[PDB]
């Protein structure tokens, strides 16, 4: 159904293609050109990984693995049972992807708003693609990209995170792992504020922009403001999801040696006494 | 192109803010003292504005000032006083837990003896921040919910080097303070007990370390998209909804087929972020108390995958035609 | 914001010359190239 | 060949910069694989000259 | 197993450099001599030769002696036996003896 | 600005210019990058806010 | 502990199931907390829709509104609701497109459409109104970036409709909000306003793509010249976005 | 003869900042590339002269 | 002979400041360049002079 | 020498002698932690060995 | 000489504290450095004099 | 000569507190250059002396 408001929003046109052939409402959701292939996509995806895993034995979604090729299969098809299911996911799991971000667009140019949203998605979609065909071309085989298992794609990135004797010392990972921890901090800052200033102790008035503005001046001596914190905080979680990719990208396609020799170079500066 | 909203074009700086003030009295601790900066406004705010000091501030302040001492000064005399070998190997230094065949009591001085009084510091600063931010926003009438948010990040912070030690009968289980030493013993303390990806609460923390990441990326970009229509002034559109919170919250119901509030998008934020900390602290509890082995409990509960590949390389190839040769 | 036809006569002009010049030049340095040492 | 017409459509400014800096692009680039190889290296050629 | 992640990378042009000193080694080994009957032996051929080599054919001392100080960079190894090196050396060779046999 | 952008621009040239100075004369490249991005963000920096 | 309390389920497993039971509590409380605005669902035709969804609407909560604005109860009426919008229906049924009946920039509908807010100005801590023109402002000024007072303004298809004559500033926050347009006689009569999100700013000139020419003397108008209300504010930005899609059909129609 | 019209069209301040960060930049990096050669490198040439 | 006219065009504060540091980075690293060789450091040479 | 009062007339009396007093003890502080890890002035492990 | 002009220019204030902080520095670094060396390591040469 | 006109154009408070600081830090590079060599570091030095 609709909502109080949803009414007057509702117009016809900003389709990227297909015009008002699919430009209509299923539900709540927005059906466009890319919703349809959205749907296909990700119906074909999801019934795929259910043959495959009644093919593997077992239905429970914890011990599901639909893994990739060999290496020997090179870049080339594999046989459907043995990885060749996989290569055709991870073409409808792009191509679904893919698909939701131009239908964002969709919305969002039919809303009248900017495309924000659908953007920042593609770093969310740059860091899938580069794990799964970008690394995998640059070493030259398929199998090296993560299993479709909910429990299985773990031990991959316990066997890959290995590979390099500690993957803590990686510098990517480590101005990666920066950003996750201070986005969380950013966003439970941010959403203390509006809360806090929106839900006073009982019988006070609530507060303005201006009284939390003032709260982290008098906290930490400084405040971003209320624009500041949405714009800055959308690049931390950019940036997080963009050197999340260059930490992977590296690790094998660049560096081949175990990543705590990478910091050799820092050790044995020639400024350094011996 | 349409103006992206990443960057302010023009700069405006009149007065400075003093902040509001109540009776409290909020502007007697006030420093007084500001200052603006032009590079820091091209993307927030320009004004380095006055810093509230109390008591607690300053507590904190000064005993934070003593553990970075205590931590940094024995690391000085860990390179016998050598500046370039200090510089070179800052990342590498530390100061060590203490042994283990000390139990709980306390070691001696070169043998973590530092470690417990540095400790004991850091948790006198740590708590008295924390109560700064339950005065501060006493003081401001405002909900506690800064204060609250903190408690969660402190929750892993006891638990990491306090309840935990306390537990397992050990100072030694604590962390070590040195840059890359917190990090080894990261991975060390993963390896010692099995595997903690197979941690059910690591993994739920996962989840909302994901989430928090997720979820700001995705309510970033969605102000910044309806800061044409003044979006970026949440508090107002919460008292008084405009088109900016109607056009934000239709974007996602046709997306995704529920949205939000402007008010309790905030909520959500707030939840998944303070839950990351809640449940990895309930993990880390557990883990060495209670189970000692991650993968062979995952084993035990049906959850480990399976597989039936051979493991040698001599199965999938061999050493000559890995070399070309 | 957009020129008149008598600015063109000499801003062509201009630059017809400076191009053969520096193809002059050009012409020259290839064929005591090829002298040097001929790639043909 | 007159050919002025072109020039009524462009901005000299934005011409005149666009090809000055890609005819020294083009011009470092030549120069450059010219000395990679090593018949042409004129600086690797005077050193096998004089020894 | 496939999926699973483990594997070894390595750069195809570190992988076609072989060991620098394979050749150097087979620039100093030689096919060893089949002794005959009623050989010459070192103990005899020579003089303060220890018994540990002492019981090797003329040539094939000669040529393990020429080798092991090429491989070890002594060129007058083994030719004063109350040198420390020397008694270094015949001890090692009991030491390379037991590699090969017990491990 | 249009100033402040182009002392930033002679900073990240003269960080160019020291990695690739520093190699000549021996070192390495993540050795003479780590002072090329130290010279890009000093003497940047100082011209930017010395002259404007 | 190591020792189960019964099978394999011991304290650690005991602490999962209680999560669980608390998440799922949490996911109840969290998205009644969102059902404030907007419901009950209503339909395509304005009746309120057979399905309302499987949570049911939260217990109302009040804000005490400051500056003796009263109190506001999120669960019930919504104020903010249009009424005699210029849409029909392109089908009988639910689930299609609405088609303006009139000129949707005017009629504000779809993108163009606001929403009616309180028709008062938007305050700061002391009581006064947020948003003021630097004119009346007292020790402002432009300290980086390029200054657009003077600079002409360049509509979406190149015509110039007039010159930047003054510029609204949030001197709460030091930001800029508005830009004021001296409308050329040649395009319109009196003074219009842009947000600062919709304007471009060059060195000689401000580009604003979303509106052609012939657009701006249609821009909503203040009543006052040294502040704007929020329903003002909401008509006016709407106005700019609206244009997006409305200012031609090329807009309008797919562009593949 | 005519090319003097060259400075109605860029501004003499712009281009001559421009010039002057090239014209070093270009005498720079000859410089260096002359220095890793062994032939033109008068440092290592005095060294192995004096020798 | 006419240059003083290039002050016409380029602040005098601008490039003094431009001018200054110019300078001294310049020699600052023509002085670390010959102390990188072994034929110019005058610390190395003193020691291996005085034996 | 006799004359050193006016420097109160510079300094504020409140702020030199907080930070007079924070700096006296953590100067006093630094030598006791530094004695502390000497082999030689610890009276702490002095006191043990004679007993 | 006439000196004294400076304070025409510097801050008596702020110039002051910024001594006070760069005098202790100072001292506080030599003192660091000689405690590096085994020759100026008072602490640990009291210890091999009483051995 | 007439080299005072320079205060016309720079400030006398901005380029003095440039001046002290560049004068320190050359001074410091400097002393420490000769500490990292074997043949000018004093300290070093006065330890092989006496020994
Ligand atoms: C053509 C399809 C193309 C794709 C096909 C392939 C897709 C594959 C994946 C499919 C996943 C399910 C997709 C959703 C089904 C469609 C939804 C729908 O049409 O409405 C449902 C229908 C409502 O009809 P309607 O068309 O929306 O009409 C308007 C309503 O009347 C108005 O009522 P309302 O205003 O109150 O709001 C209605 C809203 C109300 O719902 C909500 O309020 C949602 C709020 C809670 C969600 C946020 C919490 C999750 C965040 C954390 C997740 C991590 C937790 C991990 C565990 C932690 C430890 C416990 O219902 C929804 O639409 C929400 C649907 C999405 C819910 C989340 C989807 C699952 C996310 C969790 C992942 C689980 C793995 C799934 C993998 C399955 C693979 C086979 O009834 C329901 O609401 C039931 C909800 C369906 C739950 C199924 C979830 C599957 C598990
Ligand atoms: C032994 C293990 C090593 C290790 C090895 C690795 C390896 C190996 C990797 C990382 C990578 C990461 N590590 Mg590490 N790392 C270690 C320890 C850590 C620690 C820690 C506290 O100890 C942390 C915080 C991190 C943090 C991180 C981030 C840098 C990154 C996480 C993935 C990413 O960003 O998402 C980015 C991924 C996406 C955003 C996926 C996009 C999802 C798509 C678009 C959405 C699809 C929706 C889906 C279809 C479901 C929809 C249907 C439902 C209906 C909704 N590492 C340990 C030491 N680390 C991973 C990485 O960087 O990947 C790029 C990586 O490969
Ligand atoms: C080999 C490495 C192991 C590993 C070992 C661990 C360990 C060990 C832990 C985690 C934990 C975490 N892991 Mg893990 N983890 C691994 C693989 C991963 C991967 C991945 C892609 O592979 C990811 C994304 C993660 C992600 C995470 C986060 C979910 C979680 C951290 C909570 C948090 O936010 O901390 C933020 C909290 C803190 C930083 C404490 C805050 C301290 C206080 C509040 C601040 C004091 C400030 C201090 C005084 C300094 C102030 C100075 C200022 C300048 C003034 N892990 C592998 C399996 N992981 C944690 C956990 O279990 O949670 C349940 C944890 O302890
Ligand atoms: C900036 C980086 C961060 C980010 C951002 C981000 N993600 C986003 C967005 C943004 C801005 C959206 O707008 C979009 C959205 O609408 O979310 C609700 C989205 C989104 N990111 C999502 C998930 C997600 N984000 C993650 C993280 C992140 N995304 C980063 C932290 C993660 C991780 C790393 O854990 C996940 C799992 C979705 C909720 C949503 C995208 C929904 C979508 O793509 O729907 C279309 C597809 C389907 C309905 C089903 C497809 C099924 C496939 C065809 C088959 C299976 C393929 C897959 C490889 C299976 C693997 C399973 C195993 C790994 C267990
Ligand atoms: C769990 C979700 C996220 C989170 C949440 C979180 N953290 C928080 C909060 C919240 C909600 C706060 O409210 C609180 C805060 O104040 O934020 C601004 C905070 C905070 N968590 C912080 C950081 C932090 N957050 C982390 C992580 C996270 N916490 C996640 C990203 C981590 C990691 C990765 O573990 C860290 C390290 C702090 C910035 C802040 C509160 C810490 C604090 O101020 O403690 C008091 C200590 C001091 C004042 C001094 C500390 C030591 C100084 C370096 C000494 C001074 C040195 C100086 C050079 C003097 C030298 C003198 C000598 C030369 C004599
Ligand atoms: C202030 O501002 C803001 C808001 O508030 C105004 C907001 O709210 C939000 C939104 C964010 C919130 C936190 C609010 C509430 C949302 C969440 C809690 C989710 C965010 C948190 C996460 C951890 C992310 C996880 C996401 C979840 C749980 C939601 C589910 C996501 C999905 C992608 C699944 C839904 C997708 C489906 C069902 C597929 C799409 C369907 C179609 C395109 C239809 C296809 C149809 C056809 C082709 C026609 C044929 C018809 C068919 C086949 C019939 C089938 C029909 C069916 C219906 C099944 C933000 C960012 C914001 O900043
Ligand atoms: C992994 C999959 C990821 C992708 C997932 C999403 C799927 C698809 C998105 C496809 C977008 C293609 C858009 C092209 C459409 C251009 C049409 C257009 O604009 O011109 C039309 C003319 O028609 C056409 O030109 C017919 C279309 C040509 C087909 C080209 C196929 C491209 C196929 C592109 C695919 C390339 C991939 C290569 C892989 C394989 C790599 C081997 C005139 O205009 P009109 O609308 O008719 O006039 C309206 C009238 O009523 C009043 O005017
Ligand atoms: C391995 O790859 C290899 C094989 C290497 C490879 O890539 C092969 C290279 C390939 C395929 C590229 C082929 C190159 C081509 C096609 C480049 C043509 C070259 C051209 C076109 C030369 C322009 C010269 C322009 C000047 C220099 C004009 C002089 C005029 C100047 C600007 C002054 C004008 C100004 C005025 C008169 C003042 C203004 C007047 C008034 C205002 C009145
Ligand atoms: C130039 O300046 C001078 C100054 C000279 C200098 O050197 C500069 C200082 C320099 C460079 C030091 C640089 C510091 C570094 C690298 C430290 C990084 C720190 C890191 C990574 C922290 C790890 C995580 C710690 C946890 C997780 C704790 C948890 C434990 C808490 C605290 C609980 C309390 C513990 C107790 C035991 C309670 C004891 C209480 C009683 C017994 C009552
Ligand atoms: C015993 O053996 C012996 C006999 C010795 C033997 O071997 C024979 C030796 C032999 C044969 C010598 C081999 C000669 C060679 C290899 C000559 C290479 C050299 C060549 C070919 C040319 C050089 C001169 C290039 C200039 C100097 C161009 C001037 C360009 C100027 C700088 C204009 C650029 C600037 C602009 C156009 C500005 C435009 C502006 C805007 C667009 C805004
Ligand atoms: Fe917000």
């Amino acid at each position: 159904a609709l909502l109080s408001f949803e009414r007057k929003y509702r117009v016809r046109g900003g389709t990227l293609i297909g015009g008002d052939l699919f430009d209509f409402w299923v539900g709540p959701f927005y059906v466009g050109f890319f919703g349809v292939t959205t749907a296909f996509f990700a119906l074909l995806g999801t019934i795929l990984i259910f043959w495959g895993a009644s093919q593997q034995g077992t239905f429970n979604p914890w011990l599901i693995n639909i893994a990739p090729p060999d290496l020997s299969y090179g870049l080339g098809m594999a046989p459907l049972m043995e990885g060749g299911l996989w290569q055709i996911i991870t073409i409808c799991a792009i191509g679904a992807f893919v698909s939701w971000a131009l239908r964002e667009v969709e919305i969002c140019r039919k809303l009248g708003m900017g495309y924000h949203v659908p953007f920042a998605f593609s770093v969310a979609i740059f860091a899938y693609v580069t794990l799964v065909v970008f690394r995998p071309l640059l070493m030259g085989a398929w199998g090296h990209g993560f299993p479709y298992g909910i429990w299985s794609h773990l031990d991959w990135v316990s066997n890959t995170g290995y590979a390099y004797l500690h993957f803590h010392y990686n510098p990517a990972h480590m101005i990666a792992v920066t950003f996750f921890f201070t986005t969380t901090l950013a966003l439970a800052l941010h959403g203390a504020l509006v809360l806090s200033a929106a839900n006073p102790p009982k019988g006070e008035e609530v507060k303005g922009p201006d009284n939390e503005d003032t709260f982290f001046r008098d906290f930490i001596g400084y405040s971003i403001g209320t624009l500041g914190i949405h714009r800055v905080g959308l690049l931390l979680a950019l940036n997080a999801g963009f050197w999340s990719a260059v930490c992977i990208i590296i690790s094998g396609p660049v560096w081949t040696k175990g990543w705590p020799e990478w910091w050799n170079w820092w050790l044995e500066m020639p400024i350094w006494p011996s | 192109p349409e103006y992206q909203n990443i960057f302010t074009q023009v700069q405006v700086q009149g007065p400075a803010e003093l902040g509001v003030d109540n009776e409290n009295n909020l502007t007697e601790e006030r420093t007084t003292g500001t200052g603006f900066s032009q590079l820091i406004g091209w993307i927030g705010n320009a004004q380095l504005g006055p810093i509230y000091l109390g008591w607690f501030g300053i507590i904190s302040l000064v005993t934070g000032t003593l553990w970075f001492n205590i931590v940094g000064f024995n690391m000085l005399s860990q390179v016998g006083y050598s500046i370039p070998e200090f510089i070179r190997q800052l990342f590498w230094l530390a100061l060590e837990p203490p042994s283990p065949e000390y139990g709980l009591r306390m070691p001696p001085l070169d043998d973590g003896g530092w470690f417990i009084i540095a400790s004991f510091f850091l948790l006198v600063s740590v708590i008295s921040w924390w109560l700064r931010s339950y005065q501060l926003a006493e003081m401001h009438k405002m909900g506690k919910h800064v204060a609250w948010a903190f408690a969660a990040a402190i929750w892993l912070f006891l638990v990491l080097g306090l309840f935990r030690p306390i537990l397992m009968g050990s100072w030694s289980e604590a962390v070590p303070y040195g840059i890359f030493p917190h990090l080894d013993w990261t991975t060390a303390f993963s390896i010692r007990y099995g595997n903690l990806y197979y941690n059910p609460f690591h993994a739920l923390s996962i989840v909302f370390l994901y989430g928090s990441v997720l979820l700001f990326a995705m309510h970033g970009a969605t102000i910044l998209a309806v800061t044409r229509f003044g979006g970026d002034r949440e508090l107002e559109q919460i008292y008084d909804r405009g088109t900016a919170s109607e056009r934000a919250g239709l974007f996602w119901r046709w997306t995704m087929g529920f949205n939000a509030t402007m008010e309790g998008i905030h909520r959500w934020a707030w939840w998944f972020a303070v839950l990351t900390p809640i449940t990895g602290g309930i993990g880390i509890l557990l883990t060495g108390t209670v189970v000692d082995n991650w993968f062979l409990w995952a084993v035990e509960h049906n959850f480990a995958p399976d597989y039936t590949q051979d493991y040698g390389y001599e199965a999938y190839t061999t050493y000559d035609g890995f070399l070309g040769r | 914001t957009g020129l008149t036809d008598e600015q063109a006569q000499e801003l062509h002009s201009v630059y017809m010359s400076g191009l053969w010049l520096f193809s002059a030049v050009a012409v020259v340095a290839h064929l005591a190239t090829f002298i040097w040492r001929p790639w043909f | 060949s007159k050919f002025y017409k072109i020039w009524l459509i462009f901005d000299p400014r934005r011409v005149f910069v666009a090809q000055g800096v890609f005819l020294f692009l083009l011009a470092a680039m030549i120069h450059l694989v010219l000395l990679s190889t090593e018949h042409f290296n004129w600086f690797e050629l005077a050193a096998a000259n004089a020894a | 197993p496939r999926g699973t992640g483990m594997s070894v990378p390595e750069f195809v042009s570190d992988l076609d450099t072989p060991d620098p000193t394979i050749e150097v080694f087979l620039a100093s080994t030689s096919d060893p001599v089949i002794p005959e009957e009623g050989a010459q032996t070192a103990g005899e051929a020579y003089e303060n030769v220890d018994p540990v080599l002492a019981d090797l054919t003329v040539e094939n001392y000669d040529r393990l002696l020429a080798a092991m100080r090429s491989w070890t960079g002594i060129p007058d190894l083994l030719e004063d036996p109350d040198h420390y090196q020397s008694k270094v050396a015949i001890n090692m060779i009991q030491m390379n003896q037991t590699i090969n046999e017990e491990w | 600005m249009t100033c402040t952008i182009t002392c930033w621009g002679i900073g990240v040239l003269l960080g160019i210019m020291t990695t690739v100075g520093l190699m000549v004369v021996g070192w390495s490249f993540l050795q003479g990058a780590f002072m090329g991005v130290l010279a890009w963000l000093i003497v940047g920096g100082v011209l930017a806010v010395a002259v404007c | 502990m190591e020792e189960t309390f019964f099978g394999n389920f011991d304290l650690a497993s005991l602490s999962l199931w209680l999560f669980y039971g608390f998440f799922a509590l949490l996911i109840y409380y969290l998205q009644t907390e969102n059902m404030r605005e907007g419901y009950p669902l209503e339909d395509d035709d304005g009746n309120t829709a057979a399905n309302q969804g499987p949570f049911p609407l939260p217990k109302e909560k009040t804000f005490k509104l400051q500056h003796g604005r009263g109190e506001l109860t999120l669960p019930g009426e919504d104020v903010q609701r249009r009424d005699n919008l210029a849409l029909r229906k392109t089908a009988h049924g639910n689930g299609f497109p609405m088609e303006p009946t009139g000129d949707p920039m005017l009629d504000g509908v779809g993108p163009a459409s606001w929403s009616k807010r309180r028709d008062v100005p938007e305050l700061d801590a002391h009581g006064h109104p947020k948003i003021v023109p630097m004119s009346a402002a007292e020790g402002f000024g432009v300290s980086a970036g390029t200054d657009p007072r003077g600079l002409p303004v360049m509509a979406g298809d190149g015509e110039i409709v007039g010159l930047v004559s003054d510029m609204w500033i949030d001197e709460a926050e030091q930001l800029v909000r508005y830009l004021e347009i001296e409308l050329d006689p040649e395009w319109g009569d009196g003074k219009r306003l842009v947000q600062r999100e919709m304007v471009r700013i060059k060195s000689d000139r401000v580009k604003v793509r979303s509106i052609y020419g012939k657009h701006f003397k249609n821009v909503p108008k203040t009543k006052s010249p040294n502040q704007v209300t929020l329903l003002e504010e909401d008509k006016i930005m709407a106005y700019y976005a609206g244009g997006t899609l409305y200012a031609d059909e090329s807009r309008l129609e797919p562009q593949l």
